[PDB]
């Protein structure tokens, strides 16, 4: 499956300052079920990582400040880290800002 | 309650007088209004400059932080009486906290939040919903600004039996990161962020106010072309290695009350009372 | 020129100076770099207040308008030392013309347009182009306002033979329309609209100075993530009687220099000599 | 064909405050050869209209002011008033702002 992902809200930074990411995904886990969301946050956090794991994700989940959308759509109704990711989908991880 | 126009006032507002929606009946909207910023620091002062501009009835401004002596409120009264000497400008010339937001608030129609600090934009939320009032709350850190329109129009805590507008909590539902928490002193701030989030915090007050969005509905449903009970949270990031993209302004839909919400959800443990008290203690950081 | 910063300078740009692009050496860009606004008015004013506020080196402003006796040039910059002492803001205390604009636009690194008038507005392209400078232009009226970035990098006239940023004519052709013209005096103006594009102005302006987008690149061709050569026309319709929609924020990519274009094209009969002359005469209405 | 058309910059006044318009067309002119945007024009400025005329469509064409996006894609390139129109398709008609 080929999808593109997103950062913003001051998460980018951890990226390199690289917001627009396209990789094809294997459309099998490595179990051989089908790719899930809690696989991104893995693939992603392991390799696309370009800094220190302790702002994106802790304790084997995101950090509760971020959000994700799927196509622009709350993750939580739509699968919530269990999510059978399909061939075309967009993913947006924004960090929620409590700055002013 | 004013009913007329003073040819003073008439000379004033007449550049945005002759716009659709905004006539006599749509300025006297916003003569007669009364909204609250809490902040005076970055969002607060293009925030209250727009309002003051626009005629906004009364003004008030949170701050007890001083300028970098005088307190920063004072400092920007002095200068919205230079942009409008005829609104009523109301300094709080000290910090919001649970013991006072609850009296701080219950006055006022529109409420703006500029506060910059997690535990108080959480505070705000809870006693708005309580107090039943709309809030605009915004935010903006570094490179990156982000706003949204909650509780508008301002739907009972737990009436979750009719399309109702979400609260902060139930967007934004538990979350703030306790190490994550960058401020606007720790990593800095483009001028032209605030200023876009600011500017477009009052856009939406004055139009709570002039198009009258904070009045509940006729058993009647609320119209999804306001945006209110679906608010959209726009998010503005600023690139200065880049001009203006097309995901430069990407605007994110949002859920109705979440049923289940700590606050203004079904079976909410929280009371006015509470937070007084010192509640729910805002140690969640 | 000027290579270290003042204990001054450093007290006032630290909230800034530590954000990802802008060091020390990013700050001394806007120290050294030399604005221009045309138009004292609307969007004038946020425009130079947030050059200003960010530190710009020199700031002009045009404008021969006086406020509702005393110039609004004046008006403007005596507000703007209040926001930012250091910077040498430089009164235009008139109005524009083909006779003068090319002197008035020869000293600048950078030009923003505010001007409200579509034959003015043609005009400084025109000049903009053949001088050899970037554009920032930007218009509103009414409910609705949008901006563009045009020649950035500022690419000779008539070198059509590489990817090249677009030109005010290039986009918007030929229209202006001669009957369908309104006027901010004719046709109003809420604040925020206004606000918001002045602020934005002001934004890609400091962006050009900062990333320094106005230089020429590397036989190399031009990144496409700057959005410079194919630069999005950003659309703002304000609805006061809606929230935030999700097509609030539009962004039309935008084409790179028309090869046929009358001006910045292949063959133009285009003269600073002309203009000055009454050349190509400002008679399209 | 069933497309979505859009008005903006200070036009939609001319359409009774409204900005999105979903009409389905006839896939085939009066002609009968394919549906073309000098068709969609003619369509809107006679039905869709609510106000006299001048300030959308004079001399038999678009006053000079407007322009028009397919798919947010330049008019001019894609077929410029003469255009198959697609069965999905957006078409956005703006007018330049010359005010400021
Ligand atoms: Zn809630
Ligand atoms: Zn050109």
């Amino acid at each position: 499956i080929p999808i593109t992902v997103d950062f913003s809200g001051g998460l980018e930074m951890l990226f390199d300052n690289q917001r627009r990411h396209s990789i094809s995904l294997p459309a099998k886990d490595t179990e051989g079920k089908p790719v899930t969301i809690a696989f991104l946050i893995d693939y992603i956090c392991k390799k696309l990582m370009k800094d220190p794991t302790d702002l994106f994700v802790l304790d084997n989940h995101i950090r509760p400040g971020i959000l994700v959308l799927i196509n622009d759509a709350d993750w939580e109704l739509e699968g919530e880290e269990a999510y059978e990711i399909q061939p075309n989908d967009n993913i947006l991880f924004v960090s929620t800002l409590h700055g002013g | 309650t004013q009913k007329s126009l003073s040819k003073e006032e008439i000379e004033r507002y007449s550049r945005q007088m002759i716009v659709p929606g905004m006539g006599k009946e749509g300025q006297l909207r916003l003569m007669n209004a009364k909204v609250l910023i809490i902040g005076a620091g970055g969002l607060g002062c293009p925030a209250a400059q727009y309002l003051a501009g626009a005629g906004v009835g009364t003004i008030g401004i949170v701050d007890g932080d001083s300028v970098e002596g005088m307190l920063k409120v004072d400092s920007l009264i002095t200068h919205l009486i230079e942009i409008n000497p005829l609104p009523v400008y109301v300094p709080y010339r000290f910090d919001l906290t649970p013991q006072n937001a609850a009296q701080i608030i219950k006055p006022w129609d529109v409420i703006l939040d500029c506060t910059d600090n997690p535990a108080t934009r959480y505070l705000i939320s809870d006693v708005c919903v309580l107090l039943g009032k709309p809030l605009v709350s915004a935010a903006s850190v570094q490179k990156s600004g982000q706003l949204i329109v909650l509780n508008c129009p301002p739907t009972p805590q737990g009436v979750v039996n009719k399309k109702a507008a979400p609260c902060y909590r139930c967007c934004f539902k538990k979350p703030p990161p306790p190490s994550a928490q960058t401020s606007k002193g720790e990593a800095g701030i483009m001028g032209p962020v605030v200023g876009m989030m600011g500017v477009a915090q009052a856009g939406e007050a004055i139009k709570i106010l002039v198009s009258q969005l904070h009045m509940p509905p006729k058993g009647e449903e609320v119209s999804p072309e306001k945006n209110l009970v679906q608010p959209t949270l726009l998010i503005y990031t600023y690139d200065l290695n880049s001009a203006i993209g097309p995901y430069s302004f990407r605007a994110l839909k949002m859920g109705g009350r979440k049923k289940d919400c700590f606050a203004c959800g079904e079976n909410s443990t929280l009371t006015l009372d509470g937070i007084k008290s010192g509640n729910p203690n805002y140690v969640q950081f």
